[PDB]
RNA sequence: AUAGGAUAGCAUUCGGGAAUUCUUCUCUGCGGGAUUCCUUUGUAUGCACAAGGUGAAAUUUUGGGCAACAGCAGGUCUGUGAUGCUCCUCAAUGUUCUGGGCGACACGCGCACUACAAUGUCAGUGAGAACAAGAACGAACCUACUUGAUCAAAAGAGUGGGGAAACCCCGGAAUCACAUAGACCCACUUGGGACCGAGGAUUGCAAUUAUUGGUCGCGCAACGAGGAAUGUCUCGUAGGCGCAGCUCAUCAAACUGUGCCGAUUACGUCCCU
């Protein structure tokens, strides 16, 4: 049913890099579900954004990720 | 569900009876008397035996009971 | 200098852990080895650790305390060293201190958790025939 | 010198301890060293077969058991004064079996 | 700081640190030194029978090669069955249930092959493998290195 | 709203399967209030026992007696 | 040298209490670092009321056949749930876990037509701690969303009685029908 | 994975006739033609020197040539014999991979051999049975 | 550290050499230990009970084995050189040998196994059981190590060891764990693995998937949680997970045991049976 797309695209992009900060409970689930996209590609932008220190890893296991917004 | 069967409620009545005197209220020295004084294959059953000759001891404190003739 | 040695043991399950605390130049705690802070997962680190942080580190100061654990599995080996430990370090002060000190850390251990310094007797219940283990009997069916 | 070791087996627990007890006191009366005696593991053997002849009824089981102790005591001895400490009328059943070491 | 020493502590040896890093580390070390041999059959084959996909990381033989060096460590004279053991798992049969399976000895010789003609390994006296001394100095020296955090 | 009651004695397992459990429940009010110490037969269900405590929705209905 | 436990070694157990008075003895708040404590605490009938919550919490969540057991499991899942918790609500998740258990479950049931019992506030603990879980359960079967997500959802929205909580639901339609066959 | 979506991007690919679904990964967008599983696709992946993480759809041309001359003579480009799946071909003797519509139309062959020498498997599949 | 959070200490290690010393851990034949023993409540004479204590253990300690008297036309004449009476008895209903069959199905039922997926499937790394079995000058039997290997698996070959607390073996089981910064992202999909094709090897005197492993294909076979009904179960239990033995030249979805991870609920009643 659902249609998440694979493929980062400009406007899903810079959704990512602008608004998914500031948003208080960041995980990549939630992620997919607000931009539409496959949870991998939403687990590989938010690490992107976890190395370029946009968001702060809050817990973290080997399949589990939950970030937050930086104070 | 620690019913004395007829067994140890009759060894017990003539344990009391024939060695009165070296009994006590306590379980522990009367358990050695009794280890004394008896023949019987089964530890368990001298355990049982010791326990109701010391309430028979301790209910022989106050007033006679029934099954029991001493002088 | 004396020794100043004793040797305690632990018991979960089919898990027995030997427990060497040794007064050394300084506190050092291995399992099979490895140091308390290599074991995983985070959960039986914290098991073990809780028989430092219910007394208070300072007791560990001098102590070097080997443990070597074998038969069980991962949770039970895990318990099995933590009791080891806290029976440890109750059988050295015990040798080597008053009794004062080690009734105040026998009752700060008994006060946090029982099975710190008294086993489990808990065993497999054997299996019997016309069940499938202890207790699950066959399936019955009538038509 | 030279270890002598007597391997003490069989499936009466009673038998192997009364001569094993007695070929302690007869090396004790030769005023030999003794190792031992060691109680090695005691064995098991399991049989579990159907209760019914055909197979008419519940399933039901007979768990047969032998168990089998064995015992060995190590002398200091030569072979002459070992062959002298175990010439005695064995309880029957008990299997005694004499080995040299290296 | 995170990597002070604790005190009257000094250096490091295997046991000391996390596996998987010194692991990772040694890998590391193998490839980017570029000595040790790689099978052309390490890009074909899967690591075991038991598996039913193949390694699914370009880097699988070093990180194999340095987990069967850590292992020799652990335990001298473990031959090719003791580490086909330990890198064991459970096979898929379908709709039959399922059983443990063994790592095909295959690769293991491989690995112990490699680290041998790198001086690591040697054959160990009376039967299987053991650590030389420039295996256990490597061992103790990326062990110290992980302890360091440095990692290259 | 829900008023606390306190049981004070367990009258005995009810029903015909004996899942239920008759209690006296004490309202537990303050001082100077008309249900205050006032006590009412009701039925529970549940694993209870003396001065467990309860959270009456109504305290106007009594539980028919066993 | 000693203090007080925190659970996974940052959740203070310090002030923890239940606002629900008639709760007060059935939620445990002992202090423990980890849900997992191997003890034997279904020997006797009121036994598991003195259990920490959390730990009873993790025992919730190994109900399938494919969780019976995995109580490490569990005890990761949970410590995953109570940081999703405090970015949530920016409270102590263990205060937040206190509350959702208080307000979890029925005050008033129907037995066999039907009465309408009270229900004794070991149930109510029992009820209110697995209403949660099935729900937390069932809602993260086949969607994106993890089952630390769901059952942070869950347990927030039970804590302040919305309606979107599957026990607060399920509560109030036992609730109500109770209502109706007084 | 970081990767902007191309303008090229395409949601089916045609290869060897088949509908290759262009949000997979490559080499199990690979495995939906017929005579290519998982094995093979990783293989013919690694033979063809494409990048395994990036999706199909993004594959150009030239790249799907590429894989299609991999997987049609796959021991031109070093894959043993045992990784193929026709190894002595009962009529011709010869080794090579069969894929896409040549899998079916060559069990066709095997059951149509089988059946007009009335072999026990033959008449086995003629009347259907296992 | 690609950034490397949280989590005790403020000289350590090396089952690939000796020397003493000792019994905490392991081994075990006979012992000890628990009994309503102690204290309160309700019973209220006794017989007891419920909470708590003491304690490794607190009520048939826990789990088994044994288990009276009466019967059943219950099963077995397919266990025996247990058997009455009847049938066959040289082209035999005796006994061998050859080849089939006991396994055939668009069918019904009972008992399992595998699943329907993200509390997951894959790839890696880590730490880690317990019952057990091993052969009939040598030779069977079980194994380790090496090799094959200048290149897949399964194999095939050597050299050793073990009569089994000695070798296997420090028994690296699988559940499990992993801050692996790995892949997949809700789909009959990298779920599922039925069905089937081609090569090859192995047991056996003899094997066309109907011996059995292994490789690549097939997977577009159902199956997305299952109607009326119905089974088992109260603590190291259910469930889950493997392992061993037994059958066994070869083959466990079975049984008999074993350990591992480990709960929910009740501690009641006579509504149903
Ligand atoms: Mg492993
Ligand atoms: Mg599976
Ligand atoms: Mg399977
Ligand atoms: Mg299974
Ligand atoms: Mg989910
Ligand atoms: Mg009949
Ligand atoms: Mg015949
Ligand atoms: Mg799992
Ligand atoms: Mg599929
Ligand atoms: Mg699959
Ligand atoms: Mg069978
Ligand atoms: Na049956
Ligand atoms: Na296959």
């Amino acid at each position: 049913a659902l249609q998440n797309a694979v493929m980062f695209d400009k406007e899903t992009y810079d959704k990512l890099r602008s608004e998914v900060p500031k948003y208080k409970l960041i995980t990549p689930s939630i992620i997919s579900d607000r931009l539409k996209i496959a949870v991998s590609i939403a687990a590989a932008g938010l690490k992107q954004l976890c190395r370029e220190k946009l968001i702060r890893l809050v817990s973290c296991s080997s399949k589990t990720r939950v970030y937050t917004r930086i104070v | 569900g620690k019913i004395r069967t007829k067994t140890v409620k009759r060894a017990s009545r003539q344990v009391v009876e024939k060695y009165y005197s070296k009994l006590n209220f306590d379980f522990y020295q009367n358990k050695r008397v009794i280890m004394d004084v008896t023949i019987a294959e089964s530890k368990k059953l001298k355990n049982k035996i010791a326990g109701y000759t010391t309430h028979i001891m301790k209910r022989l404190a106050r007033g006679p009971v029934r099954g029991i003739s001493l002088k | 200098y004396a020794l100043k040695q004793v040797q305690t043991f632990g018991k979960k399950k089919t898990a027995i852990a030997v427990a060497t605390v040794t007064k050394a130049a300084q506190c050092n705690i291995k399992v099979n080895g490895v140091p308390l802070q290599q074991i995983l997962p985070d959960t039986l680190r914290a098991k073990i650790m809780e028989a430092i942080t219910v007394v208070g580190s300072k007791y560990y100061s001098r102590l070097r305390i080997d443990v070597a654990v074998h038969g069980g599995g991962q949770v039970s080996q895990a318990y099995a060293a933590r009791q080891a430990i806290a029976k440890g370090l109750i059988a050295f002060f015990q040798k080597y201190h008053n009794e004062v000190e080690k009734a105040a850390l026998k009752d700060k251990f008994l006060a946090y958790d029982k099975f710190l310094l008294i086993a489990d007797p808990r065993r497999c219940e054997p299996k019997k025939w016309g069940r499938h283990s202890a207790r699950t009997r066959f399936t019955k069916s009538y038509r | 010198g030279q270890t002598v070791r007597l391997t003490i087996t069989s499936r009466n627990a009673k038998a192997v301890e009364s001569v094993t007890s007695q070929l302690l006191t007869r090396a004790r009366d030769e005023k030999v060293t003794i190792h031992g005696p060691v109680r090695l593991p005691t064995r098991t053997l399991k049989i579990t077969t159907r209760k019914t002849p055909c197979g008419n009824g519940t399933n039901t089981w007979d768990t047969f058991e032998l168990k089998i102790y064995k015992r060995i005591i190590d002398l200091h001895a030569p072979t002459e004064q070992v062959k002298k400490i175990t010439s005695f009328t064995m309880e029957s059943g008990v299997d005694v079996s004499i080995t040299i070491l290296d | 700081n995170k990597i002070h020493r604790i005190g009257k502590r000094k250096g490091a040896t295997l046991k000391d640190v996390s596996a998987w890093r010194w692991i990772k580390t040694a890998a590391r070390h193998f490839k980017q030194e570029g000595k040790i041999f790689v099978p052309n059959c390490t890009e074909i084959m899967k690591s075991s029978h038991g598996r039913e996909r193949a390694p699914q990381n370009p880097d699988w033989y070093y990180i194999r090669c340095a987990a069967v060096l850590r292992a020799i460590y652990l335990r001298p004279g473990v031959g090719y069955g003791g580490l086909s053991k330990r890198f064991g798992n459970k096979k898929n049969y379908g709709s039959r249930p399922e059983h443990t399976v063994t790592s095909s000895t295959g690769p293991l010789h491989w690995a112990c092959k490699s680290l041998t003609k790198l001086g690591l390994v040697e054959p160990g006296a009376q039967s299987g493998q053991r650590l030389t001394r420039k295996g256990h100095k490597f061992a103790d020296s990326l062990a110290f290195q992980v302890q360091i955090r440095k990692f290259g | 709203q829900a008023q606390v009651g306190l049981i004070i004695k367990v009258l005995g397992r009810t029903g015909s399967r004996g899942n239920v459990t008759q209690v006296r429940v004490r309202l537990m009010a303050e001082a100077g209030s008309p249900d205050y110490n006032r006590t009412i037969v009701r039925n529970v269900k549940g694993p209870c026992k003396e001065n467990d405590m309860l959270s009456l929705m109504e305290t106007e209905r009594e539980a028919r007696r066993l | 040298s000693s203090k007080t436990p925190k659970l996974f070694n940052k959740w203070s157990f310090e002030g923890l209490e239940t606002s629900e008075l008639a709760l007060r003895d059935h939620i445990s708040t002992t202090a423990a670092y980890v849900p997992h404590t191997s003890g034997r605490w279904q020997k006797r009938r009121f036994y598991k009321a003195r259990m920490p919550i959390v730990e009873r919490l993790a025992n919730g969540l190994m109900f399938k056949g494919r969780g019976n057991g995995r109580k490490l499991q569990a005890a990761r899942l949970l410590k995953h749930t109570l940081e999703i918790i405090h970015l949530l609500t920016d409270e102590n998740p263990l205060q937040v876990v206190v509350d959702a258990v208080s307000k979890g479950a029925p005050r008033e049931d129907s037995t066999r037509r039907r009465q309408a019992v009270d229900v004794s506030p070991m149930r109510r603990v029992n009820e209110a701690i697995y209403q949660m879980c099935k729900g937390a359960r069932e809602a993260a079967f086949r969607n994106l969303k993890s089952m630390p997500e769901c059952l942070a959802d869950e347990i927030v929205n039970a804590s302040k009685g919305s309606s979107n909580s599957y026990a607060i639901k399920k509560k109030d339609e036992v609730e109500r029908v109770a209502k109706a066959n007084r | 994975s970081l990767t902007l979506i191309p303008d090229h991007f395409q949601h089916i690919v045609r290869l060897l006739n088949t509908n290759v679904e262009g949000k997979r990964k490559v080499p199990f967008a690979l495995r939906m033609v017929k005579g290519v599983g998982i094995r093979f696709a990783y293989l013919v992946c690694k033979k063809a020197g494409i990048d395994v993480e990036r999706r199909a759809g993004t594959l150009t041309a030239e790249e799907l040539e590429k894989i299609a001359e991999i997987i049609a003579d796959p021991a031109k480009f070093k894959i043993p014999d045992w990784f193929l799946n026709r190894q002595r071909d009962p009529k011709t003797g010869k080794t090579e991979h069969l894929s896409s519509s040549m899998v079916d139309t060559r069990l066709r062959d095997d059951l149509e051999r089988l059946k007009k020498m009335r072999a026990h498997r033959g008449v086995r599949h003629a009347y259907g049975l296992r």
